[PDB]
């Protein structure tokens, strides 16, 4: 996911500590504030994609 | 040529062989008097069934005269694909402009 | 030419030599009848895998035909530059128009 695929990463990340917290803000809260029940996930056939 | 004041005259070949431009002025220049001593064999309602078999085969002849204007229409709805195992079938929401300069 | 109605024909050399302009038409114009008398050695899931390295490595081919078109790939991010001891490594947001007349 990071900008530097040359300076790759398996153990040491690139993101701040609030980065996933920001996603936990954006996914768990804001999308239900626009959902009113109407949204759902998807599992991806990346071979088809 | 078909006569549109007689019930037992209108066939499928009389409408298809006549052009779509020629179908306009032929029907507009008929006679107001309807004749009733020799009728159409399938009745008065059956002659209207036979008249509509020529106009449906006339746009297919009109599509040939405009085949050098538009393209080949790719499918509109999914479920129509040869390869359904590595990709989906798309479906054209046909918002395009079929036109060949 | 790889036959798209038998999965025992798709290799990476046969698809990369094919352009992506022509792979649009070859998928929709095939035979709908899937055949099952010659299976695939990597499995039928491995035949989809062998198809997509054939498409991905062909993306260099569709790009090299457009090599007189776009610009040099600017370093998008920091850390990609040689001399670091007095000036930094820039990262160029590639929001421009890659086009050379």
């Amino acid at each position: 996911t990071q900008a530097r695929a040359a300076d790759a990463a398996d153990d040491r990340p690139h993101r701040p500590a609030d980065w996933t917290v920001h996603h936990k803000i954006y996914y768990y809260v804001l999308v239900p504030a626009f959902s009113r029940g109407r949204c759902c996930t998807a599992g991806v056939r990346f071979d088809r994609v | 040529a078909p006569q549109f004041h007689r019930p037992s005259t209108i066939t499928a070949d009389n409408v298809r062989a006549l052009g779509m431009r020629g179908l306009v002025l032929a029907t507009n220049n008929a006679q107001f008097i309807m004749d009733n001593s020799y009728p159409h064999p399938h009745g008065t309602q059956g002659a209207v069934r036979e008249f509509l078999r020529g106009q449906a085969a006339a746009l297919t002849d009109l599509g040939v005269t405009h085949a050098n204007n538009t393209f080949a229409p790719q499918p509109m709805f999914a479920g129509d694909a040869a390869a359904e195992w590595l990709r989906p079938s798309f479906g054209l929401k046909r918002t395009y402009s079929p036109f060949v300069v």
